[PDB]
């Protein structure tokens, strides 16, 4: 069989760690040794295990709150943020039982459109949003007037600026190429010969020989090649967002999940943390939308035509007359004719379209195969104001949120996150997968790996295509372990997909080998 | 581009204008109202040079 | 292949009644499905599962499932007490909101925002054997007293005030209340389109003619031979594929403290801690083999068109003719034959998953800027679960607020392992011609693609075409004589009929004793 399903493999357990003095629990975990692929069996969702403990030792109490404590959330909030007219808890505790609530933001104020998306962490290795890490609805007062057009906004406490730095870059490149070549010949041969004798002597003798020969040859060959490349792209930018550098108010959920992290290092918990919330958070971003269109046409026609003819004639007549008469007429011929015609017509077309940001109406109409009307591009860019994608991102790793202001043992947790994150970058890399066929890209998807098959390819491994051969791009295998310290080094065999096969495409990226101080 | 589209854009700019011409002042001239402000202003000058 | 025969659906005898469960006053018993009805034949009227009223002679000693937590009367949902009188009915009983003297016990002023539309399907269980929604696993309507909202980026909706001439967008539905079980519900407008189109057309023609003539006359003899062959071959192949995938949401389900649906909760507590296959089988059949924990919400369109045309024509003729003269005699003979064969086959599949019956039908009929735009508009209102990740139904238990449940969880794992290889579609017989076997309840179908007809898709309007094999069901486990057990399966249900693909997976399976 061509395919062979490969089941998930994951390691034997770690040791149990020692009982966590605060969590009164102990932990155990396993590493994903091999993701399941090609419809292999998926492993049980138990790469983590947990146990309860006796309290072999106490630990530090939860960090002192000098402010008010929000009853349900336990958000430590400043006493100036009570009776404020705003919920600063995610709960009414701040405003609960206030004798008088002094509404500061009396006006009608909108939140910045999509601002709460940016409070989500991202998995940088996936570039995909995760659970909320920051609370962008916490205003902590504020109520400075921020306007966009006539619409006035209330900025989150966390956000330093959200400002409509509008810009747009269009780019159109059309390249059409034609070649034709034609070749013909016409060629002809005819030969005729006669020889006869007729004499009187009494006696009479006569002889006649007839020869005719014709040869004809024709050849025709035609090639027609017609090639079109059309790449169009619109980069639209609508707002600039920056997070404040300092004293961020975290989201409750992230706060608590951090609170539950073990003080002893055990990768499984920080792994689950990243899988919930990801690895990084967005300090600065450019918000807008992308449209990108790319069509490839190759039209190749060839014709070949051949004609061959041979003709031969022979007749001979010899007659002797002296009454006596004898005659023979003897004649023979062969005709040969060949016609041979071969024609091939091949058309290969592919299109890819890609859109981000805006309303679904505009997104899909732009997802049709026709280049858009300027009107619909206007309508799309109008609607991107309200539902933009994130074009540019500048990120900081999530551990930079872990701050003593919020968490006991902040340094320890921070360091654990660094270590865990480093291991996480290894374990979640796509390098681990078996190679796709068909120039497919393996996307690791938790414990199993999916081949994103290109346009014109199908099946679990992209094994189905009508194209006989197409360039296969090279893919790195996983980088080696760290070389033992006398200097530090890694290597990549560029092997996992071989770059050369099937008119092999690009070689892999550099570097093939990476070296460092220990 | 169409006369309408250019016209309408040139209208909209009045409400979402960008900075297009500027005369700059060095950022250290703003180091102010902080402890050791006078010293930090020199160290920020040097850091801008760096 | 001639039609296979019907078989009657067949069930084993009843298992014995379970002892009458003290809290439920119910006896239970199960049959096992020894044979579905397969290719027609008598369906079972018997169900696989049966339950009967029975007084237990013993009290519900366990009824005290919860202490300090507030437990609803109707249902074992135990709530953290801040939720009592919190203003939101946190169980179907509503008792947590009953007799609440303290109106200021309400948690927050959230209710103006309605729940995310379409959030309910993310709650429902999934049955991988039938690809059908189950009952709810998650409580889709539970907020835990929290007021997490979600910015609906498509909130814009034109309104015209005739009295003003103002043309404006109505603010309504600018946000949705996120249900507690959703960790995230990222509105994110994406589209990706991919098209390929490949045309291969080849035509070849040959002619070959021989004449061979001899005449010799004084008595007259004259012999002529002709051989001529003409042979035409044409093959025309068109394949085009369009995949346009639109996304509007990414949603993820919390891995912690999953608030099970009330019905699921009850049904779960009713399960015995001892293994009883019938009970857990019923549970899986109700809530599905699998529950979902990752989502995108989207519309999808796919268009596939394949046309093959081939024409082959041949003529052959020979003659030999001969003559003897001076009385005169003439003879001749030879072989001539003529044939033409031609065929064309064409099919299209156009399918849309997305937000309106009218426009999704229209776009299934007719691809255009008009149907793409109007279907995209319709996706504003009725997006669909376009992709999801899932886990076995038993893994929720680890993640529930309840605790270990590990007896139940292991029982459910065993039951699943069985159920997946009892109600498996493989046990419906060979669907020929790439028909899909389906086992619903106790009964089988073959779903036939349009070329095929009949109970097994067996008869075909044309006489033979490439159709793929499929696996038989796994045999029983061997005895494990060593510490290892074996299981065997063959790519013969059906065999690849005309050299279609051999089915890809393992022929042989092996297992720890
Ligand atoms: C080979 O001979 C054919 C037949 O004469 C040529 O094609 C003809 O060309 C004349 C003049 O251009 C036209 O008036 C005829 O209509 C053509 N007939 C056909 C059947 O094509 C052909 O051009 C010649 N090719 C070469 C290379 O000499």
């Amino acid at each position: 069989v061509t395919l062979m399903p490969i089941d998930c493999e994951l390691s034997s357990w770690s040791s149990w760690t020692t009982c966590d003095p605060c969590q009164k629990k102990r932990y155990r975990y396993a590493y994903l040794l091999q993701p399941s692929q090609f419809h292999g069996e998926p492993c049980n969702f138990s790469d983590k295990e947990v146990e309860d403990c006796v309290t072999n030792r106490p630990c530090r109490s939860q960090v002192r709150c000098e402010g008010f404590v929000c009853a349900q959330t336990g958000r430590c909030v400043n006493r100036r943020l009570l009776c404020n007219g705003d919920n600063d808890c995610g709960d009414q505790s701040d405003e609960a039982n206030c004798r008088r609530i002094y509404k500061k933001c009396q006006h009608e104020m909108d939140q910045y459109w999509g601002i709460g998306s940016l409070a989500s962490g991202i998995n940088l290795f996936t570039n995909s949003f995760e659970g909320p890490v920051l609370d962008h609805r916490y205003y902590a007062g504020g109520c400075s007037p921020h306007y966009i057009l006539n619409t006035r906004f209330r900025k989150p406490y966390n956000v330093e600026s959200y400002t409509p730095q509008t810009q747009g870059k269009y780019e159109f490149i059309l390249k059409e190429y034609e070649s034709y070549s034609d070749f013909e010949r016409n060629v002809t041969e005819k030969m005729a010969s006669k020889s006869g004798f007729s004499f009187g002597f009494e006696l009479g003798i006569s002889s006649q020989s007839d020869r005719g020969k014709h040869y004809i040859r024709r050849t025709k060959r035609f090639s027609h090649t017609k090639s079109v490349f059309l790449h169009a792209r619109s980069d639209l930018e609508v707002a600039h967002y920056k997070l404040k550098p300092r004293s961020l108010m975290l989201h409750y959920e992230f706060l608590q999940r951090v609170k539950r992290l073990p003080l002893e290092y055990s990768y499984g918990e920080y792994r689950d943390l990243f899988r919930d919330f990801g690895t990084h958070y967005i300090t600065e971003a450019v918000l807008g939308g992308i449209y990108e269109y790319t069509l490839v046409m190759n039209k190749e026609a060839m014709e070949r035509g051949d004609y061959t003819l041979n003709n031969v004639h022979a007749c001979a007549k010899n007659d002797f007359k002296i009454s006596l008469g004898v005659s023979v007429g003897k004649c023979r011929g062969i005709l040969n004719e060949i016609k041979d015609r071969n024609k091939r017509d091949t058309m290969v077309e592919d299109l890819v379209v890609l859109v981000r940001g805006g309303a679904s109406e505009h997104i899909t109409t732009l997802a049709y195969q026709e280049l858009p009307t300027a009107d619909l591009m206007q309508e799309w860019g109008d609607a991107v104001q309200y539902n933009p994608a994130i074009i540019k991102v500048k990120v900081e790793p999530l551990y930079e949120l872990v701050t003593a202001t919020d968490f006991a043992y902040s340094s320890t947790v921070r360091q654990n996150m660094k270590q865990a994150l480093e291991e996480f970058q290894k374990e979640v890399s796509s390098c681990h997968c078996a190679p796709c066929q068909g120039n497919g890209v393996p996307v690791l998807k938790g414990s199993r790996c999916d081949c994103i098959c290109p346009v014109g390819s199908q099946g679990l491994a992209c094994e189905v295509s009508y194209r006989k051969n197409t360039p296969i791009d090279g893919k790195w295998n996983c980088w080696s372990n760290w070389s033992s310290c006398s200097g530090r080094r890694k290597t990549r065999q560029r092997q996992c997909n071989n770059p050369p096969p099937q008119n092999g495409g690009s070689p892999c990226s550099g570097p093939a080998s990476e070296t460092l101080d220990c | 581009g169409n006369k309408r589209r250019y016209s309408a854009w040139a209208e909209s700019v009045t409400n979402l204008p960008q900075v297009i011409k500027q005369k700059l002042t060095p950022l250290y001239e703003l180091v102010k109202e902080v402890p050791c402000a006078s010293v930090k202003k020199l160290y920020l000058k040097w850091a801008l040079e760096e | 292949a001639a039609t296979p025969a019907a078989v009657t659906c067949q069930l084993s005898n009843w298992s014995e009644w379970t002892d009458c469960f003290p809290c439920q006053d119910k006896k239970y018993r199960h049959r096992s499905l020894l044979q579905p009805n397969k290719f027609g034949g008598t369906i079972c009227s018997g169900d696989i599962w049966d339950q009967a009223s029975c007084s237990s002679s013993t009290t519900c000693v366990r009824q005290a499932q919860c202490g300090q937590d507030f437990q609803c009367k109707e249902t074992g949902r135990c709530l953290k007490r801040h939720l009592v009188c919190n203003g939101d009915q946190d169980c179907l009983d509503g008792s947590d909101e009953d007799d609440c003297e303290d109106v200021r016990a309400i948690d927050e002023d959230c209710s103006q925002y309605e729940p995310i539309p379409g959030s309910q399907k993310a709650a429902l269980g999934y049955n991988i054997l039938t690809q059908e929604d189950a009952q709810s696993v998650y409580d889709a309507s539970y907020y835990g007293g929290q007021c997490e909202t979600v910015y609906n980026g498509e909130w814009r909706e034109l309104r015209y005030d005739s009295t003003c001439e103002r043309l404006y967008y109505g603010d309504d539905e600018k946000y949705f209340r996120k249900p507690y079980n959703f960790l995230k519900y990222h509105f994110e407008a994406l589209a990706d389109t991919g098209i390929s189109s490949e045309f291969y057309d080849n035509a070849n023609d040959l002619l070959s003619k021989v004449k061979k003539d001899k005449s010799d006359s004084f008595h007259s003899q004259d012999t002529s031979f002709l051989n001529e062959l003409n042979k035409y071959n044409e093959k025309k192949f068109i394949f085009t594929r369009i995949f346009t995938k639109v996304q509007t949401a990414h949603f993820k389900m919390r891995k912690d403290d999953i608030m099970l649906d009330e019905g699921m909760l009850q049904s779960l507590m009713e399960l015995p801690d001892q293994y009883n296959y019938g009970m857990y089988a019923k549970f899986i059949n109700d809530y599905g083999t699998h529950y979902i924990t990752s989502g995108s919400m989207g519309g999808i369109y796919e268009y596939i068109l394949v046309i093959d045309k081939a024409k082959m024509e041949s003529l052959g003729i020979t003659s030999r003719d001969i003559t003897t003269c001076f009385h005169c005699k003439k003879f001749g003979g030879g072989k001539t034959e003529r044939a033409r064969k031609a065929m064309a086959v064409e099919d299209i599949i156009s399918r849309v998953r997305g937000g309106s019956s009218g426009w999704s039908g229209g776009l299934a009929q007719n691809r255009s800027t008009i149907t793409y735009r109007s279907w995209g508009r319709s996706l504003k209102y009725n997006p669909v679960v376009i992709d999801f990740e899932m886990q076995p139904i038993h893994e929720v238990l680890r993640h529930t607020s309840l605790g270990p449940l590990e007896a139940k969880r292991q029982n459910l794992r065993r039951a699943l392992d069985q159920y997946l290889m009892e109600f498996n579609a493989c046990r419906c017989g060979p669907c020929f011609n790439n028909g899909v076997p389906i086992l619903e309840g106790t009964s089988c179908r073959c779903q036939c693609r349009l070329g095929s007809l009949g109970a097994a898709c067996e008869q075909t309007q044309t006489e033979g075409a490439k159709a793929d094999g499929s696996w038989s069901c796994w045999s029983s486990w061997s005895v494990c004589r060593a510490g290892i057990q074996e299981r065997r399966r063959e790519c013969d249900n059906p065999a690849p009929q005309n050299g279609g693909a051999s089915c890809p997976g393992r022929k042989v399976q092996t297992q720890a004793c």
